[PDB]
């Protein structure tokens, strides 16, 4: 369908498809690897400015600013020119939100792949039919964990609530508004394996930024990481959540390395209620020989005995 | 029948103490009507029959 | 033609026939072309034309 | 196959009387009735016999929650049409539609919820911060389903019992297969 | 002198960014105090309202 | 003193060596001690507030 316009590097005289074909980037020719009959010569290898046409979509405009002789009324009178343009609204609106999410994202110190994700995000999930009520900082919140959930930098629910000031309710039904257009769009567009890439729970991932938080030893976050791997298998503790599975495995931890912190102290910065670890603790003590990590005890730089009585 | 006696009871008498709402209900009561009323059913709209300012203020 | 969408004049197609002398070929898209609509459209124009001249007789009369 | 078969425990239904009723009155005059203008635009009742929970609204409009089967809400909405018609009113079965229908079963082995959401993860939604129930969506019938790793599973959405039975049905097969321990 | 934390790291980033600990100071939550107050009312009779 | 922050939120004391390999910046946060102060008064026409 519609014109061909393809150039295909045949070679005349061995007649062989697909022929072998070497592209002497140094001597600047396309030969043909059995005869040595030259194809293509004077082959072309900045000047503009990159601009990836899937973050922000075929958008092709430039700004207006001061030079060396500048009057300023001139600037102004451009500025409410540029600003008074109506095709542009949706691009001019969606950039707008690309430099809320990203202004957002970056007091967060978060890192770039987050922003690019969340934007990307953005961009394929705009001018739903499905998404049009929701308040904009729902869909804002929505993206940003999207994103985070995208490049196994997963973040929780409680620390992007204490940026944006949003409810449970839409921003619950806006991350299923998402997951639900974002694997439509995957199967429409280019399938993805999920590989335990947006799973539900995740703990694996919150033990060292909450061992940061306490400021434990990275041995402490090794074997805190090994009890939540390991909670998995029990099946007592399955449905509980994921911050509160790894508080109480980070707890357990701390008590088995004698950790000189209190139980009030992490309730205090992770914000946990203390009946919830004490609960924990309490369930997780039958279990020792099941999370205790046996390699640890075969150094012996840690005990059974050393976990307070119940 | 208790529902149409405390609905009945419910609502309050239409002589009001000043005479702006006593022809505003009978100006209402024209209104309402797709046709011209006359002088009786717009005396027995409202709890008197005697003639008052209502009629007078009307014309 | 079709498939480019290409605008063909009588006088403009006479050196794109096959050897086979059946079917007019592309240059581009080697595709059979197809006959305009146009041109059979003459007694729609006329009548346009006579739709337009009676409406506007009052102008010209006045 | 299934060794057990799941039990009902809430039927929703609406039936129109075609009829105009005045919250007031009906708020009064009925004894077991309660009626805050200034919350909800309409009076809340219920009854213990069947242990149901009546909305009545303004138009006529009346909807029936908390019956355990279809005759339960029959009966209930049986009773509540007495009860209209003898506070003071005219009202008439118009329509009687029966519009939800959940039901709860249980399993009786561990489910690892995990590899369920990773295998049926284009029907499934998990989010155990929030709710430590999965969520699940199946396309047909319009079923939706709460899991449990304690092997509780929830089906609510149904009209009928064929949909919601077939539901179950298909869904033991890919449930089953999980073992924890 | 200006004064060096000499505590661990964690412990200062612990509120930076995001930090799952809440805010509660009180200071400018007028989006919090002004939209708890809600205006209900329902059809009374029209002849008291003219 | 100077620290570097992950991409996981993980942060650890930076040191020059492991700048220098991991393309990071060698910096160190500044914190500041901030007071919030919140006055009302009685807005009369006549009287000074
Ligand atoms: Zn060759
Ligand atoms: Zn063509």
């Amino acid at each position: 369908r519609g014109p061909n316009l393809n150039i295909v590097l045949t070679c005349p005289e061995c007649k062989v498809y697909p022929p072998k074909i070497v592209e002497r980037f140094s001597e600047g020719d396309v030969v043909c690897a059995l005869c040595g009959l030259v194809l293509s010569d004077k082959l072309v290898d900045r000047v503009g400015e990159a601009s990836n046409p899937l973050l922000d979509g075929n958008n092709l405009s430039t700004r207006i600013g001061k030079g060396e002789t500048t009057d300023m009324r001139f600037t102004k009178e451009l500025n409410k020119a540029q600003g008074k343009n109506v095709m542009d609204k949706k691009d001019n609106e969606v950039q707008a939100a690309f430099a809320k999410i990203t202004m957002l994202c970056d007091a967060a110190e978060l890192p770039k792949i987050v922003k690019d994700c969340a934007k990307e995000a953005y961009k394929l999930c705009h001018d739903e039919k499905t998404l049009k009520g929701k308040s904009m900082e729902s869909i804002m919140a929505a993206s940003i964990l999207i994103g985070c959930r995208r490049a196994e930098v997963a973040r929780t629910f409680k620390e992007i609530q204490s940026l944006i000031h949003v409810k449970t309710k839409e921003f619950g039904k806006t991350l299923n508004i998402m997951k639900n257009i974002l694997r439509g769009k995957s199967e429409d567009g280019f399938l993805k394996i999920d590989t335990d890439n947006m799973s539900g729970a995740q703990n694996l991932t919150y033990i060292p930024r909450f061992c940061s938080h306490l400021g434990l030893p990275m041995q402490v976050t090794t074997s805190a990481e090994y009890t939540a791997k390991k909670c998995k298998e029990i099946k007592e503790i399955a449905g509980k959540s994921p911050i509160t599975i790894a508080v109480v495995s980070i707890y357990l931890n701390i008590l088995l390395f004698q950790i000189p912190i209190t139980a009030a102290k992490v309730g205090q910065t992770l914000q946990v209620t203390e009946g919830t670890i004490k609960s924990g603790y309490k369930i997780l003590y039958e279990h020792r020989d099941k999370l205790v990590d046996p390699q640890l005890i075969a150094n012996g730089v840690v005990s059974l005995d050393n976990l307070p009585g119940v | 029948s208790i529902a149409a006696a405390a609905l009945q009871a419910n609502q309050t008498d239409i002589s009001k103490s000043h005479d702006s709402s006593k022809l505003l209900w009978a100006t209402e009561y024209i209104q309402k009507k797709g046709k011209p009323v006359l002088v009786n059913e717009l005396l027995d709209y409202l709890s008197m029959k005697k003639d008052d300012k209502v009629i007078e203020l009307l014309k | 033609c079709p498939i480019c969408l290409t605008k063909y004049t009588q006088l403009e197609a006479v050196q794109l026939l096959n050897f086979d002398r059946t079917e007019f070929l592309c240059s581009l898209c080697d595709e059979p072309l197809v006959e305009d609509d146009s041109g059979k459209k003459n007694k729609e124009k006329q009548d346009k034309l006579n739709r337009l001249m009676d409406q506007i007789q009052p102008i010209i009369d006045s | 196959t299934s060794g057990i078969v799941p039990t009902l425990q809430n039927i929703v239904a609406t039936v129109t009387l075609g009829c105009r009723l005045d919250l007031k009155t009906v708020a009064l005059h009925a004894r077991n009735a309660e009626y805050n203008p200034k919350r909800f635009a309409a009076v809340i009742m219920r009854i213990r016999e069947p242990k149901t929970t009546a909305l009545i609204f303004a138009s006529g409009k009346m909807v029936v929650t908390g019956a355990k089967s279809e005759d339960d809400s029959k009966l209930a909405s049986r009773k509540y049409a007495r009860i209209i018609q003898k506070i003071g009113f005219a009202a008439k079965f118009t329509d009687f539609k029966i519009q939800n229908i959940v039901g709860s079963c249980d399993v009786k082995f561990p489910i690892r919820l995990e590899g369920l959401a990773f295998s049926h993860g284009t029907f499934s939604s998990y989010e155990p911060e929030l709710f430590p129930g999965l969520i699940y969506r199946m396309v047909k019938p319009k079923i939706v389903l709460l899991i449990f790793v304690s092997g509780k599973i929830v089906l609510t959405g149904a009209k009928q019992r064929e949909e919601i039975y077939q539901a179950f049905e298909a869904i033991y097969p890919v449930l089953s297969e999980f073992r924890k321990m | 002198r200006i004064t060096t934390l000499d505590e661990t790291v964690g412990v200062t980033m612990s509120h930076t960014g995001m930090s799952m600990r809440s805010d509660n100071s009180n200071f400018l939550k007028v989006g919090r105090e002004k939209a708890k107050s809600n205006i209900k009312s329902i059809r009374m009779p029209k002849k008291e309202i003219l | 003193k100077p620290m570097v922050n992950e991409s996981d939120g993980v942060t650890h004391a930076l040191y020059p060596q492991e700048a220098r390999l991991r393309n990071l910046t060698y910096s160190s946060g500044l914190f500041v001690d901030v007071k919030k102060r919140t006055y009302e008064a009685i807005d009369v026409p006549g009287r000074e507030l």
